[PDB]
């Protein structure tokens, strides 16, 4: 529903590892797709779906030079303001090799099928920027044997204690809306003064392409977190891991965090009322990924040691517009 | 050729045939990094718009909003900078040198027209003013603020040096005679006038196009537009009479088409060759059946009018 | 004096900005798309015009876009046109230019009020203000005197009115008042008051009192010339400058140099001369400085 | 977004003229479409788009018996609860002649094209129940020479004075929303204690089928209402007229109101602040019909004798979900 600002693209382009990992993934994929004997006759069709101002376009070109393989590039971008940067760069630097497309990947009628679809539509909680829905509407122009980079992603959740963050969320009460709406929405936050109460556990997973006859992006997960400490539960930290290609991965999970990667901060799902947890008790949380044709949202509830209210029912406080 | 740029800017603004048959081209860069302009001379019109096949070429400081021939070697330009500039073709006709660049307008100069004598010119601007220039002295003789909005078109009468027309976004069509203390005369309000063309033989007759795609025939003495036609689906950008004894009228629009009309404003020819706004039309003095058009699609199309 | 240069011709953005900064200007008002580059949004083939649609955001640093550039709406954009096709393309183009300005993080964007009916312009701007997340200022360019009321009396069959029209002479205030009423007093919408060569009567000037004037537009053509050839202002113009200086408005210089023998920064030097020669702050103003129009809840004395 | 209750369908089925007018329109259309010589060989394909509990199905059957013509019926309905009534009636009474379809008319893949599409998707302000959008998504399964009943509809507006209604709208202030949202939304109301200040004027018109290359349901109307009385403007009454077929029409305009027709009450578009109007002054109102792929809404403003704020900008207070 919104378009990113120029300076937002600018800061994230400074990520020291995200783009070198993407380049390495494309490099490995090109060598596995076209052998040495075909290096000058086989042209691989690469599509950067959500090109931004063009850093994955440059990463794709550098990877093709590294692999000594031939590529035909498409740079698809829905943000028309970012398209200005893309079309000025295409005229001055890239040339005919890169075809710039000003369109939503779900509505674009591609002139040919792709060998490789490259995208970075991931959110802090993996699928909260609607990468499943966007890539589902784009997989029809991917070859039957075609590859999607990233191939899969998994979100992670961990219960947390933070009276400081509980107070920050509480202070988000706004006029002209439900007085508790602020507790029924996630926040992107560089978590600092908190206590992680149990090791992160995998929540939701998505794989690309999705060749199932009935595609369903809705999800329901039950997580049981052993707690070996007396504490107060205030919410859940959300992280993700992604498989770009084979062993080339990215992670924001604290235990496996990709070095120097600032492109994603964790997410925080708050709870309306703090919950007392004693040593040896288990925190049980339920998360739902819900949707209709217009929007996507999450619903969540604590069921042990005590029940909380169901948070964000029907997306009454928070939705991600399609 | 030397001093000529290796590349011509995409947006072709003007095309003017000289009496001998040489083609004058005006172009602007209306997008990308640099917003400048260029002037081109093509002794062979079929070679246009290829830079490597031009007779002469030069880069202007800013975009070319309009241009006109000043005799056989002079080129008068309406610039985005607010300047009216006179360029002169050298002795060997291989270079285009600047004679004057005078910044007298406070906004984009949108239109220029050489007066019948060929010694004076009229410029219109977004600054709402109309100025009368002395080309030899390189100065402004008179400055007129008659309009209440941007001047869209200025057209010098074919044979009277003191008579010209102007139209503007203030919805006025003004008939000028600089021999009067109040030089302008307004000739029910409707759609904005966008283009003006004096009839080449009937000294008191002119045509005007509007923002709604309508072309109308007017007689200054009668002050009534009894003859009109819905020619275009969008703004009539230009109106150019053919060099014939009984002239044909070319009408160019933002609907990307060119239409050729007769004396009763009935259509004889329609061309959709352009894939972007048709900006100018010039009839060949050598072959009266040939009509050349330029567009923002960087196309120079040569039409055979039946 | 916080001052800006208004330009409608920018061949190279870095060269132009460097040239205006050298002259002593703190900012530049410029088009974000080429002012003559009319765009089609609905009918083919012009709708499918290959890009780029304007020049790149990469041409300037983030700091420069946020502090030195004031955007300007293209002159062909007419959302209140009598032609349906022009109204629709103008709405789409206005949203495009406003969103490009939001994309660049421009501190302000200039839009004109040059006619009585600006209903659809108000509607499109209100829609933009209530869409997405941005906090840019909208400066409505409005003249003290309407061009129709300051035209030279040179139309033989359309003479200028010689009889006084008290309310008629304040018509541009009503254009502003109606626009801001439709936009429901948005704190993001302010006035860019354009001064002309002939100042109207005092009542016309006084209508602007209490209005959110953020900028004052000074065309080079309103400046008189002294014995030394330097640009100056009449006593009446100077009086208005001192009134606007108390409101701490940003001064904008528009038009070309009309004192060609002198350098361009001379128009700016005259403004700082006026600013340096204004009355010094009295004992009351020394303490009251910074408290102007700041609302304070009265104390509970007991 | 919502489904109608059983008793809502029940009360409207009691309309004494709506259905006899629809029957008369179908009857006239059948005679004009198939001549006497073809009465036993030509079977006209009729589609009731939004069949409800089936009254237009019975009206279509009665019209075919009246015209002595052959028809094949399709009863399309998106409300699955109304579909229960339709399928029970089809089994017990109609039989094979009527094919019941449980679907949205915009998503249904029809097995054959229709000669006649019959619908009653009209709101009090004609197009406020999204009849243009629904019929646009349904016209692809209508024959090139096919007829839509209704063929056209026009909304009407009239300025009104009512201090009583102004107070009723004012009392609609709710917690957890903008304190003036109640003035930025229309209400269906049987207007009673009011003063109509100027004769109703046509506002927006739609025609079916719409064979234009670029279909645009967005609208902008400027209305000038002469007022020959001293008064206070509180809002605008909205009405409609519809052409079912040729001279067979329906109207809720007070001057041409269809007798006994209670199926539509007028609509009221309020204004936030009452406006003083003196004798001889003109009320100028501007109305916009706006949309995106997800919703449709109206925006409105008074520009003379004084300007009001633009009401409902971006549909912030009121939208009709697609
Ligand atoms: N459905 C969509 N169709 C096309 N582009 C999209 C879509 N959804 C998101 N985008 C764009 O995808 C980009 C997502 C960014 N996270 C990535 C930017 C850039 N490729 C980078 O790695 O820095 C943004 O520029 C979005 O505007
Ligand atoms: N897009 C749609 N697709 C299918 N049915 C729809 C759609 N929109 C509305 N309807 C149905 O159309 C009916 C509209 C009613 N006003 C008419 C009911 C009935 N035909 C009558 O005349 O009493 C309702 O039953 C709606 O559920
Ligand atoms: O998680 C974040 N935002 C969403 C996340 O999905 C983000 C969104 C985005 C948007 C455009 C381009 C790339 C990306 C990268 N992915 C985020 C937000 C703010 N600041 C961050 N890091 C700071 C900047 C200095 C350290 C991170
Ligand atoms: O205008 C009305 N509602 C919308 C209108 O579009 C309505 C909606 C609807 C819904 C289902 C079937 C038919 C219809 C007919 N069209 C309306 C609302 C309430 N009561 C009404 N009349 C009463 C009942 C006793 C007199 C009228």
């Amino acid at each position: 529903m919104d378009n990113l600002e120029s300076q937002t693209y600018e800061v994230f382009e400074k990520d020291p590892i995200k783009y070198s990992q993407y380049q390495q993934a494309i490099y490995k994929c090109l060598l596995d797709r076209v052998p040495e004997e075909e290096k000058d006759t086989n042209v691989q069709v690469l599509m950067v779906l959500g090109a931004g101002r063009g850093p994955l376009v440059n990463a794709s070109l550098r990877a093709a030079k590294q692999a000594d393989r031939r590529i035909k590039l498409y740079a698809v971008e829905k943000n028309p303001n970012a398209v200005v940067t893309l079309e000025n760069w295409q005229f001055e630097e890239w040339g005919s090799q890169v075809t710039v497309v000003s369109s939503d990947m779900r509505e674009w009628v591609a002139p040919e099928k792709a060998d490789i679809i490259v995208s970075e539509l991931l959110g802090s909680f993996a699928d909260n920027e609607l990468s499943p829905e966007c890539l589902d509407g784009a997989q029809h122009f991917l070859k039957d044997d075609g590859v999607s980079i990233p191939g899969e992603y998994t979100s992670f959740l961990a219960p947390i204690s933070s009276s400081k963050l509980y107070n920050e969320v509480r202070a988000c009460r706004e006029k002209d809306r439900d007085p508790e709406a602020q507790f029924e929405m996630p926040y992107v936050v560089r978590l600092h003064n908190f206590h992680q109460l149990s090791a992160p556990q995998p929540c939701f997973t998505f794989s690309h392409p999705n060749r199932d006859p009935m595609i369903d992006n809705n999800r329901y997960c039950t997580l049981e977190f052993p707690v070996e400490v007396n504490t107060v539960l205030h919410g859940f930290a959300g992280y993700f891991e992604t498989v770009l290609y084979q062993d080339i991965t990215l992670s924001i999970r604290p235990e496996t965090h990709s070095p120097g990667m600032f492109s994603w901060f964790p997410i925080l799902f708050p709870i309306k009322q703090p919950i007392t947890v004693r040593e040896g008790q288990t925190i049980c949380v339920r998360f739902w990924r819900c949707s209709n044709s217009k929007k996507v949202w999450y619903e969540w509830a604590v069921t042990a040691p005590v029940c909380s209210a169901i948070h964000n029912p029907t997306g009454r406080s928070y939705t991600i517009g399609l | 050729p030397p001093n000529a740029p290796a590349c011509m800017e995409r947006q072709l603004e003007a095309a003017r045939y000289r009496s001998d048959g040489a083609l004058l081209l005006g172009a602007s860069s209306l997008s990308g990094r640099c917003w400048a302009g260029s002037l081109w001379l093509f002794k062979d019109p079929c070679a246009a718009p290829n830079e490597g096949f031009c007779s002469a070429g030069v880069q202007t400081e800013a975009g070319v909003a309009d241009l006109t021939w000043v005799g056989e070697r002079g080129i008068l330009v309406a610039s985005d900078s607010g300047a009216v500039e006179l360029w002169e073709l050298d002795e060997n006709e291989t270079l285009i040198v600047s004679k004057f660049c005078k910044y007298e307008h406070d906004d984009i100069v949108s239109t220029v027209s050489v007066l019948s004598s060929g010694t004076q010119a009229v410029s219109g601007s977004k600054d709402i003013c109309i100025k009368v220039w002395d080309l030899a002295q390189q100065v402004v003789l008179s400055s007129y603020r008659a309009h209440a909005a941007q001047v869209t078109c200025v057209a010098a009468s074919p044979h009277k040096d003191s008579v010209f027309l102007s139209c503007s976004e203030d919805n006025r069509i003004l008939l000028w005679d600089t021999r009067c203390p109040k030089p302008a005369s307004q000739i029910a309000p409707g759609y904005l006038p966008t283009s003006l063309a004096w009839h080449p033989q009937q000294s008191e007759v002119f045509v005007f196009g509007d923002e709604n795609g309508t072309v109308s025939l007017v007689d200054t003495k009668s002050t009534s537009c009894v003859l009109s036609s819905a020619v275009h689906s969008q703004c009539v950008t230009g109106l150019v009479f053919s060099p014939h004894s009984v002239p044909f009228l070319a009408s160019l629009s933002e609907d990307c088409s060119l239409a050729v009309l007769d004396s009763s404003l009935s259509e004889l020819f329609r061309s959709q060759a352009h894939r972007d706004f048709v900006r100018d039309a010039t009839w060949s003095p050598l072959n009266h059946s040939l009509l050349t058009t330029v567009g923002w699609d960087h196309q120079v199309v040569h039409h055979v009018v039946p | 004096v916080s001052s800006g240069r208004d330009l409608n011709c920018v061949p190279e953005i870095a060269d132009t900005l460097g040239a205006v900064a050298k002259q002593g200007f703190d900012f530049l008002c410029m088009p974000v798309f080429h002012p003559r580059f009319k765009r089609e949004f609905i009918q083919e083939p012009a709708k499918n015009r290959p890009g780029p649609q304007t020049r790149s955001d990469l041409l300037l640093s983030g700091r420069d876009w946020n502090t030195l550039i004031v955007g300007k709406l293209s002159p062909w954009i007419r959302p209140d046109s009598k032609v349906e096709k022009i109204r629709r393309n103008s709405e789409a183009a206005m949203l495009q230019e406003l969103n490009f300005g939001a994309y660049l993080g421009l501190p302000a964007f200039l839009l004109p009020l040059n006619q009585e009916d600006n209903t659809n312009l108000a509607r499109v701007l209100t829609n933009h203000i209530h869409t997405g997340h941005h906090s840019s200022m909208f400066w409505m360019r409005v003249p003290l005197v309407a061009p129709e009321d300051l035209r030279d009396d040179i139309i033989e069959n359309a003479p200028t009115t010689h009889t006084e029209e008290y309310s008629g002479e304040e018509k541009t205030w009503m254009w502003w008042h109606n626009f801001r009423t439709l936009c429901d007093y948005s704190k993001r919408i302010a006035v860019a008051l354009e001064i002309g060569a002939d100042l109207p009567s005092n009542h016309v000037i006084d209508r602007w009192l209490g209005e959110p004037i953020k900028a004052a537009i000074l065309p080079t053509s309103i400046f008189l010339t002294n014995k030394k050839g330097f640009p100056v202002l009449s006593k009446m113009h100077q009086r208005l400058i001192f009134r606007l200086l108390k409101l701490e408005v940003q001064f904008i210089i528009t038009g070309t140099n009309h004192h060609s023998e002198k350098e361009f920064c001379s128009y700016l030097q005259y403004l700082e001369y006026l600013s340096q020669n204004r009355p010094p702050p009295n004992a009351y103003e020394l303490f009251a400085k910074g408290y102007e129009d700041y609302l304070q809840s009265p104390l509970q004395p007991l």
